[PDB]
Parts: structure tokens; sequence; C-alpha cells
């Protein structure tokens, strides 16, 4: 046994080949670097810092209140028939 | 109605108009020839202009072209070593040449009577010189020295180091020498493929100034250059790669050479033909330069430019021994930036405040900074046109970049229409916020950072 052992230790032969593999000039995902280029995104609103951080201050104001409307209607679809809202009391 | 408002605004000066034409032909093989005449001269300067260099070596014999070069000067089949220096002797004219990355040059100069007997000269060397296998190798003594002298002038290997990691995947890469063990190995095969491959008839320009008649120049080079091939097409129109560009840095850390560091960075530029070409030379001239053993009657700390005031302030004592920027335009792209040398201490202050000089450019240069540069440029530019030499240098320069030459009345329009707004859109445009490369040399332990200086490019102010 090698592995943990001070006498013994060493790489096994198929982690020295993983080691060796070559992927060099090869980009799988070039076609979602392409898209994000071609919307103009970093000339118009990060390229300046006063406009990346209105960037920053609008979109987080927006984002924000999408995010809360969301996890509530998550919060109510789960939950129907438990809430309040959801059973009307019946007077006697 | 003051007297204050009715001075003498003459923009271009007359002269700009009044100047003699450059005369042009190209002959049926399709050598080109140009000239022009400067009657206030009793010399001349002729030459031979042609557009190849070591970026037109193979990888395997990188340096066959500056090989080509000392050959040129051993021996033909009419003359030999000693026949050919004692002839120019006899006319007390004088016999040069260099060779760079994309031009190859050959010039002489000498009175009016013996231009005939240069341009014969100049033909035979450049047609029909002898590569003796015996010579070859005798030549590889005096190359190797070569390497060592080299090795001592500091700026010019920086400038090098810079080309070798900016352009690493491309022949514009490649030193001039090229590596010893190229030199060591060289035959006389290697230089005859440089040869055919390169120095044909559409590469080639035959330029003079002084004293000179154009129909008797055209008639000269067309009885001793027809010997020279044309260009041969297989139907293959495919055309270049431009180089790409890669922001990374080489470093020479050596604490046993003394106290000074020197260092270099770079931006990719623009081809001699862009729009934007005459604004990147007003760019390098608001950047400027300064020594500090060399100032003149203007001290630096009280200097209109406002990257030496910066500089000599620095810590009530000064941050720079010198710098100067540059800008260096090729084919299909070019190079801008600056080379400086300082102190191993002060090497970080210096090398940031030149950098905020140049991200100045896009957010906050004057009109009065500007006009300033503007002027300088001008007074340099113009007052070198002076020798015949000067002058051939621009036609032949020209025509291979340009395919004309451009008078001096239009370079003084497109430089009079620059003002502030439009230094501003190119800097933004090219500059702003843009990959760079770096090289160095000498006590660099306070070197900033590759990413300190990549993210100087912008501001976050603003
Ligand atoms: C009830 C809770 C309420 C809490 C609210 C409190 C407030 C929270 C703020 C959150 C902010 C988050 C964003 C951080 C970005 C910082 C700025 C930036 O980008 O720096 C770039 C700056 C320069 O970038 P570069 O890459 O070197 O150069 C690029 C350009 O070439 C350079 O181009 P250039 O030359 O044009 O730029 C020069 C550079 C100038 O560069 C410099 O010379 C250095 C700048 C200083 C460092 C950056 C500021 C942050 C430092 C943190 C200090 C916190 C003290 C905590 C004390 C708490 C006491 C209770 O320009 C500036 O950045 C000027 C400053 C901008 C105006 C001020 C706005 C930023 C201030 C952020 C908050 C700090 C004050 C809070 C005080 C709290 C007191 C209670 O980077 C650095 O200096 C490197 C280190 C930066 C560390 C950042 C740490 C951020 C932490 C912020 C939180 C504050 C803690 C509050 C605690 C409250 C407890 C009660
Ligand atoms: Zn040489």
């Amino acid at each position: 046994i090698r592995f943990g052992n001070p006498w013994r230790d060493d790489y096994p032969e198929w982690i020295w080949k993983s080691l060796r593999v070559s992927r060099k000039d090869k980009d799988m995902f070039a076609p979602f670097f392409k898209l994000l280029n071609a919307t103009k995104l970093y000339e118009y609103c990060l390229k300046d810092n006063r406009r990346y951080c209105m960037f920053v201050m609008g979109v987080g104001l927006v984002s924000s209140w999408m995010w809360s409307e969301w996890w509530n209607s998550v919060w109510r679809r789960i939950n129907k028939g438990k809430l309040y809202n959801d059973v009307p009391y019946v007077y006697p | 109605v003051s007297p204050l408002a009715r001075s003498v605004d003459a923009a271009i000066p007359e002269e700009a108009f009044n100047q003699p034409p450059t005369l042009t032909t190209t002959l049926p093989n399709g050598i080109r020839v140009a000239t022009q005449r400067l009657p206030f001269h009793q010399t001349a300067t002729v030459g031979v202009w042609i557009d190849s260099g070591s970026r037109y070596d193979t990888k395997e014999t990188n340096g066959a072209a500056h090989f080509l070069e000392h050959m040129t000067f051993k021996g033909t089949k009419r003359r030999s070593r000693i026949q050919l220096e004692q002839e120019i002797e006899n006319m007390g004219a004088h016999l040069n040449a260099y060779t760079s990355r994309e031009q190859t040059v050959y010039y002489a100069k000498a009175f009016k009577k013996d231009i005939p007997q240069c341009v014969d000269i100049l033909s035979d060397i450049l047609l029909n010189s002898t590569i003796d296998e015996e010579a070859v190798q005798m030549e590889k003594h005096v190359i190797l020295r070569e390497m060592e002298e080299v090795e001592r002038q500091t700026e010019e290997v920086i400038f090098d180091r810079l080309h070798t990691t900016a352009f690493r995947d491309s022949p514009l890469g490649y030193t001039i020498l090229g590596p010893e063990e190229n030199i060591r190995n060289m035959t006389r095969e290697h230089i005859l493929e440089y040869i055919n491959r390169n120095y044909t008839s559409d590469r080639m320009v035959v330029a003079a100034a002084g004293d000179v008649d154009h129909k008797e120049l055209t008639a000269l080079v067309e009885k001793h250059f027809a010997g020279l091939p044309q260009p041969k097409r297989s139907k293959i129109i495919l055309p270049t790669e431009k180089p790409f560009f890669c922001g990374s840095e080489l470093l020479h850390r050596n604490d046993d050479m003394g106290p000074t560091a020197h260092v270099a960075v770079g931006f990719e530029g623009v081809p001699w033909k862009s729009p934007d070409a005459v604004t990147f030379m007003l760019m390098q001239a608001i950047v400027g330069s300064y020594r500090k053993h060399d100032e003149g009657i203007v001290p630096g700390k009280v200097s209109a430019n406002a990257t030496v005031r910066n500089v000599c302030n620095k810590m009530t004592v000064g941050c720079a021994d010198m710098f100067s920027a540059f800008n260096t335009c090729y084919s299909d792209t070019g190079l801008f930036g600056f080379y400086a040398q300082c102190d191993e201490v002060a090497l970080e202050h210096c090398v940031m405040e030149i950098m905020f000089g140049i991200t100045s450019l896009s957010y906050a240069v004057t009109d009065e900074e500007v006009e300033r540069a503007k002027a300088q440029l001008k007074t340099q530019l113009l007052g070198h046109l002076d020798s015949t030499t000067a002058v051939a240098e621009d036609i032949g320069r020209q025509m291979l970049a340009y395919g004309r030459r451009m008078p001096l009345a239009e370079f003084l329009k497109r430089l009079e229409v620059i003002d502030a707004e439009e230094v501003k859109r190119v800097a933004w445009k090219y500059l702003h916020d843009a990959e760079v490369a770096v090289a160095g040399l000498g006590p660099l332990f306070g070197m900033p950072q590759l990413i300190n200086l990549r993210r100087a490019t912008f501001w976050l102010r603003y």
C-alpha cells in the first residue's frame, strides 16, 4: 500500500497520465463569450466606472424586487391550504 | 479695435506649399524610381529600399537576412573585396547598409558626377554577389562577437525582449541577429534560399535626392537592374494573418550589475496606413522625454509637460534618470509605449507616474498640452529634413509604407485639425483598459506586478 505510507508513497500511473493530458487551443464555451460580446454591454455600461456604478445600483434595485416576489410565490404554492388566507373562518 | 487683436495669424507658412515635387516612375519590370531635386546642393544620396527583413526568415534559419548583409560586401564576379573597397575610397564616396524586421536599406553618398558609378556598384552587389562557402565560415567569428557587444547596449536588448514576449506567435517577434546555434550552423544554401524568395522586382524602390535628374536615373536603373527576377504566383491568393498581441512580462533579475534598472512597456498600436496614425504621433509627443543630466534651460520642476513635472517633483528629489516615449508602425500592426532608467528604490514610483500620463490622454488632457506637443513635433520632424540622406530615407520609407510620398502641406493640414477631444476619442478606443507587455533588466525587487500595470490603464475616479 502506497497511500499514506512514508515507506512507499507515490502517485499511481493513472494520475501521472491525467497530468499529461492536453487541451491546448480548445474552448468549448466560446459560443457563449461571442454572444455576450455582441450585446455591447461592455462599451455602454461597464467600461466607464461612473456608468458601471449606475449599472450596479440600478440592476440591484430591480433584481432584489423580482427575487422577493418570486420567493413569495414559491412559499404560497408549497404551503397551499395551511396559510391564513387559504381557509376562510366560518362563524357559528 | 485694440492692436492686440490684429496680429498676423498665418497657420501654415507659404514655404510649405512652394516645395519641389517628388517625381515617380514605374518601369516595365516593376521597379519604382522616385527623385526630388534640391538645387542648393552639390552632393547627392542614392540608394535601394527593399521590402524584406528578419520577419521573412524561416524559423529554422532565423538570421540569414542579417547574414546576407555582411556577405554583400565580400565580393562579386567582377569585383573582389579589395577592389570594391578601393573604388569607393578613390571617389571619396560612402556606402552604408542596415537591416530591420520589415525593411532593408543600401545607400551611397557622393558627388553628382560619380552617381552612375554608384548605381553600377549597388546593382552588382545586390544581384551578382558570390556567397563563397569559405567566407561564410569566416564571418561566423565576426558575427558571434557582435552578439556580445549588442548585449552591452541595454536599450537595444530591452526592445528586442519586448518584441519577443509581445509577438510570441508571429515572425514579427524574431530577433534580427538570430540564435547562436543558427549562426554556427549557417550555410550558403540557407542564404541563397532567402534571396530567391524575397528579393524580387515588386519589393524594391530606388530613390535619390540632391543635384539629381529624374530621366537619367530612370535610364541607369533600366540598364543595370534588368537581371532582376519577377514575382511568381502559383494561383495562391491567401491573406496574411495579423500578429496576435500577448499581454505578458519577461524580467531578468540581477543584483550584481549596479543600482540602475531598465524597463519598457508597450501597447498594441496601429499600422502605417491607419486613419489614426497621425494622432499616435502626437500622443507620443505629449508624453515626451526627459534626461536628468541634460535638462536644458527649462528646469524640469517648472516644465509645461505635466509628466516631466510630476516625475521631477517626486519625494522632492525626482524619480527618474531618463525616460522617453516611442511609437512604431508596421505593415499590419504597431507598438506604442515608453522606456526608462531609474534607481532601484525609485522604480515603482517612476513606472506608475508615466502610466498615469498615458491614461490622462483618455480623460483630462488640455488644449494647452496638445498645442505645446504640436509645436515640438513640427520643429523636430521638419528640422530633420536638411541633408540629402534624411530626405532620401523619407522618400524610400514612404514609398514602401504608403505607396506614395505625402507632401509637407498635407501632413500639416492633417495635424492642424487634431484637438483635445480627438485625442480623447482615439485613446479611449485603443489605450483605455487595454493589454500591456513588459520587459525589464537589473535590480527589480520593487517592480510592480503585471496586474498593477494592467489596471493602471483605467481610473476609478470618473
Ligand atoms: C449599519 C451598517 C452600515 C455599514 C455601511 C458602511 C459602508 C460600506 C461600504 C461598502 C463598499 C464596498 C465596495 C468596496 C470598494 C472600495 C473602493 C475600491 O474599489 O477600491 C479600489 C482601490 C484602488 O484600486 P486599484 O486596482 O489599486 O487601482 C485602480 C485604478 O487604477 C485607480 O484609479 P484612481 O486613481 O482613479 O482611484 C484611486 C482610488 C483611491 O485609492 C486609494 O488611494 C485607496 C482607497 C481606499 C481603499 C478603498 C476604500 C475601502 C477601505 C475600507 C475601510 C473600512 C474601515 C472600517 C472602519 C469601521 C469602523 C466601525 O479611488 C478611490 O477608490 C477613492 C474612494 C472612492 C470614494 C469612497 C467610496 C469607497 C469607500 C468604501 C468604504 C470605506 C469607508 C467606510 C468607513 C467606515 C467607518 C465606520 O483598491 C485599493 O485601494 C485596494 C484595497 C481596497 C480594499 C477594499 C475594501 C472594501 C471594504 C469596504 C467596506 C467598508 C467597511 C465599513 C465598516 C462599517 C462598520 C460600522
Ligand atoms: Zn551586422
